[PDB]
């Protein structure tokens, strides 16, 4: 086992990582709520 | 005349409240006012005045 194919592939996963971090920005939070749909309707006085 | 009798006395209507809503400064109490509800039995249905 050579080195320089190895150091190459350190960089792909280099670089995919680094694209996938130009998520920003990330939300705290993943999503829990069961879904919420909500009706409303105003009738005054 | 029978329709037209109907929906005049079998009706909901909404009226305001006490102490509304923009009041006057020193205003006590804020309670809602109920007029005409609508029509629950068969005997209720049989007194609407034509």
């Amino acid at each position: 086992d050579r080195p320089i194919f190895a150091w190459v592939i350190a960089i792909i996963i280099m670089l995919a990582g680094g694209l996938a971090i130009l998520k920003l920005p990330v939300a705290q939070y993943p999503t829990i709520a069961p879904p919420a749909v909500t009706i409303s309707a105003s009738y005054p006085g | 005349d029978v329709i037209t009798a109907i929906k005049a006395q079998n009706a909901q209507v909404a009226a305001g409240q006490l102490g509304g809503t923009p009041p006057v400064k020193g205003q006590q109490l804020n309670a809602s006012i109920i007029a005409q509800t609508r029509l629950t039995s068969t005997e209720e249905f049989g007194k609407i005045l034509l």
